[PDB]
């Protein structure tokens, strides 16, 4: 697990301005620890949740049924002893769908808070409200960062979770799958109850990157719409090399690749 | 009583400020304006605190506020769109920023809710500035303009860039409500009904230092080749 | 830079933090190594896997 | 105005003269039979004038016989309205 | 194959994105659609090709190790019976590597696109020239719909491409195995040389999914810096989606699965 | 020739206009005002020709013109931003919506280093918008206006980009400009001393419908109680 | 003025830039040199003037014996007052 390592160290690279913004994450519950559903709270929380439950049940459809002929041709290609859901949901839950969850994710509603807080310095809140001195850690991060973290790792399992609570349903339609020989299938082949309870912590990880990236670029955007979306570009570029670092690492060690 | 004396700032590499002076008491209106990248609001986030100036000291009531925070030295200013929040309501705009500045829970139970009703703004606690039409955000913008009683009070552009109407409706309104204390009021403004009726002292900032240094009645009569062709006669 | 650029400078002292497990160790020196003569082997790869008992103590250089 | 007990305000048109003037009315009315739905909220004013002077004194013969009344809150401009009315030295502030 | 068909009626279930300025799209197309290198081709080949090309050579590399990853678990759990590039490749090109790449342009310059029109709706150039009557639709989006197809569906092969160029640089590092074998061995088993030049039509018809969604969000909103930022997290919600009819369709034919 | 009668516009569900007219001839000056986001932009679209209103005629000499160009029309108008493209070069810009109506390079070859003669700025054709200033950039808009000889030429708040303070010195230079062009001229504007001075006749907008027609002199008097504080004293 | 080549009139307004400078150049540079065509573009201008006219009545001594003429695109406001003193019918135009 050396060379996993290796190809492993985008975590630690792309950290530009972000490094700044250290104690100014620290002090969010400095100046009163707020909490409720708020106007921009709540939006947050749809584009992050509410909408996201359509994409989620909708690509798990396109996964799903591209694997699901996968599945099919692996029984006449290879064989019987890794047929349909025994070589296939082995490899979705584990190790393949949390890479797309993360880019519809921390790539998505990431760049998109993002974008959000941008406008805050160029128009509505911290404009006017940095120059008289009112606390801008607890104007514009402490009621944004907490809106778009505490689903967003449950919702990241979830999204692999509905891949297999769906993969059932058209492992069905396809074929005639028997459902509860894909569920004890499923379970025995990814060790279920070590490997993918490790898999959630992987996702936190996810989740905690989000308060590094999004922040800062909202925080000192250019206020003017291009500086805005080359700030969305570096958000981009940013989150798409340290979730790979992390795909090396953590799959070889809370998975155990 | 706000005393400033030779205050120079480099904004990087672009010089802003030139050693500059000026006297304005309590609570009367101050204003910066010329061209774009003169520094109309730099003045405003130097005296803040915001921004570190180079040279020149400011003082408050003949004290160095160079090292004090916001709330030890009870500064705070009026914001050409009204420094109200635009995510919060009405009720949350006066309730939140109370915190702050003398911390205390009969503060915030009485006069809040009270002081909302002294101005006439029962019926709009509720709603927030986006929802609210530019005069109704202005009669909440007068009501937190002295909310917590700054010692340093400062504004910028009260009516500059308004409508039709309000401008002419705040001409009266907010120089009225200013007129109750009446002291030594420094504005540079293009409005001449500002500068004419309400400043006493002009002191126009314009490349570098001040060029501009008189009443209205001193400076008709002109001071370079730009105020001569910007002044109409 | 002290600054915003600082942290750049910051980060390429962890970048590497991976350079030590990052192929081998190293601990060949506590290894052995040894060599054989073989007239005829069906199946040859580079690191193929050596026994002794049932238990892999190394592969083919 | 909530039974709280809070300040007497003026629901209808808002003006400096018609609060004293409400003030007054409310003395003669509301504090005659005991009652006192008055914390004095000064914050909103930037300097008193004369009938600001007068309610003053004529608050201190009214509701001290009966009960406390609330003087909380106020700025330093309007607190020196309350000192020279000289207030401070035998009333609650 | 009944996955042919059922891949592309999710697309169609929901089509939200386009119809609103279906009218003006059919305009375009009635009126003829405009060709040649201008101005607005400059800055569309900007957003889809210059900007991907640093995102290509190095975030597409190690999406596709990542993928490698999980190829080098198949010859450490199975070995012999999915060796070399058996079960890599065959899925690497065909199946998973053309979903990621619609993230880049569905998601990220389409992300762009609607910024810029957005903008220009509000200041440079729409908000007089609608005004002045040259015509909105042969200016701006006319030739940029033409620009969709010329560097973008190539690109989609390019970043499939660069898996298999990974695959080799880690052949050894991750074991041992020569890179000649590798990839020959990987040829044989899925004709690679032959299906991989022929499919460079898959996503054609996605480069003009990603533009007819993405310029309606940018022409036809509110030109205001509310309506703006709302009409960007809408792009997502549709562009995201409703790229991927023909998936299994071109993937028999032209990638000869 | 442009003839309005019994013009009502609903702005998509918001009701604009109830049935106004005007008596604007060829080349007359006149001014219309209002309130700051009343549909003042969306009157001067529907006497170009870009709208559809509910009711009323707008015809050029007689003539619907729904099938002839803007171009074709010879009508045109001086925007806010002035109309330039930042990415071309000012030749390029000028050049970019003449091209219909008598398509010609050695045409605009000749035009744009001819006409920029009269505001001083003919070496400025290779520059582009961010190079110049804001004062040029508006001479170029106001050349580009009477690129084709249009009869109707409208003015949408020409100087709304620019500062207070440096619309003071452009406002007194346009001034003169507007009377030496003597075309058909709209002008809108919030500010009210602008449009006293030049307007021959005003029509002022009293709550969806013009109510005041007449002279400055006239109107100086007041029409109404909503013009006596629309313009205070 | 580049080289078309082409005479040097005054397009527009008579002023600063264009009433001395221009007329002295006619004379001295384009009468010694020879350009005589004369392609203008004068849509600019609403109507013109006796002085920009008596110009072109200078040069209607000259060009028709000396070389060609060809003007593209007057508008036809200019055709009125260019006409009116008869140089429309002796000038192309």
């Amino acid at each position: 697990m050396n060379t996993i390592a290796w190809l492993g160290r985008l975590v630690i690279e792309r950290i530009r301005g972000i490094g700044v913004a250290a104690l100014m994450l620290l002090q969010i519950i400095f100046s009163l620890p707020s909490a409720g559903g708020f106007g921009r709270f709540v939006y947050q929380m749809h584009r992050v949740g509410v909408m996201s439950l359509l994409i989620i049940t909708v690509s798990g459809l396109f996964i799903g049924l591209v694997l699901g002929l996968q599945g099919y041709s692996i029984l006449v290609n290879v064989g019987s002893e890794s047929m349909l859901g025994t070589m296939v949901s082995l490899t979705l839950l584990r190790e393949l769908a949390p890479v797309v969850a993360a880019l519809l994710f921390a790539g998505r509603a990431g760049s998109a808070l993002t974008a959000e807080i941008g406008s805050m310095k160029q128009s509505e809140q911290l404009a006017s409200m940095e120059m008289i001195g009112v606390d801008p850690l607890k104007q514009i991060v402490s009621p944004r960062l907490w809106a778009g973290i505490v689903s967003l790792p449950m919702l990241t399992v979830i999204f692999a979770a509905i891949g297999i609570v769906g993969g059932k349903l058209v492992g069905v339609d396809f074929l005639g799958v028997d459902e509860g020989s894909f569920w004890s299938g499923m379970q025995n082949n990814v060790q279920f109850g070590h490997d993918v309870v490790n898999g959630i912590i992987k996702s936190i990880v996810f989740a905690l990157l989000c308060t590094w990236i999004a922040v800062f670029q909202g925080y000192a955007c250019d206020p003017t719409p291009e500086g805005i979306a080359t700030a969305m570009t570096r958000t981009v570029v940013y989150s798409s090399l340290c979730v790979l670092g992390f795909d090396f690492v953590l799959t070889a060690v809370m998975f155990g690749g | 009583l706000i005393e400033v004396k030779n205050l120079s700032f480099n904004r990087g590499e672009r010089v802003i400020y030139d050693n500059i002076s000026l006297n304005i008491r309590r609570g009367q209106i101050t204003a910066i304006m010329g061209p774009s990248g003169t520094g109309k609001t730099t003045l405003l986030r130097l005296i803040g605190g915001q921004l570190v100036p180079d040279q020149g000291e400011v003082l408050l009531d003949g004290k160095d506020i160079a090292q004090m925070s916001r709330q030890r030295a009870r500064m705070g200013m009026l914001f050409q769109s009204g420094a109200l929040f635009t995510d919060m309501s009405v009720y949350e705009n006066v309730a939140f920023p109370i915190r702050a500045h003398t911390l205390s829970e009969n503060l915030i139970a009485e006069l809040v809710a009270l002081k909302l009703e002294s101005v006439g703004l029962r019926g709009t606690e509720q709603l927030m500035p986006t929802e609210l039409s530019g005069g109704m955000n202005r009669r909440v913008a007068l009501a937190r303009a002295i909310a917590l009683d700054p010692d340093l009070i400062m504004y910028d552009e009260p009516f500059a860039g308004q409508d039709p109407i309000v401008k002419g409706v705040l001409t009266r309104l907010i120089r009225s409500l200013r007129e109750a204390l009446d002291l030594t009021t420094i504005i540079v403004s293009h409005d001449v009904p500002e500068t004419l009726s309400i400043a006493d002292y002009i002191y126009v900032v314009a490349e570098g230092k001040i060029q501009g240094e008189g009443t209205p009645e001193e400076l008709q009569a002109y001071a370079s080749p730009f105020v001569k062709q910007f002044l109409t006669g | 830079a002290v600054g915003i650029f600082v942290i750049i400078f910051g980060i390429a002292l962890f970048f590497l933090a991976m350079k030590v497990s990052g192929l081998v160790g190293t601990n060949l020196s506590d290894g052995y190594t040894m060599k054989a003569q073989f007239d005829n082997v069906n199946g040859l790869k580079p690191r193929a896997k050596v026994t002794m008992s049932g238990v892999t103590i190394g592969r083919v250089d | 105005v909530q039974y709280l007990n809070q300040e007497l305000v003026v629901s209808g048109k808002i003006d400096f003269e018609n609060a004293e003037q409400q003030y007054q009315a409310g003395l003669a009315i509301i504090k005659k039979q005991t009652s006192f739905p008055l914390i004095v909220d000064l914050k909103q004013l930037e300097h008193g004038n004369t009938l600001a002077l007068a309610v003053l004194v004529q608050w201190l013969r009214q509701t001290p016989q009966k009960s406390g009344l609330h003087f909380k809150n106020v700025p330093e401009k309007m607190l020196k309205i309350i000192q020279a009315c000289h207030l401070q030295e035998d009333l609650h502030l």
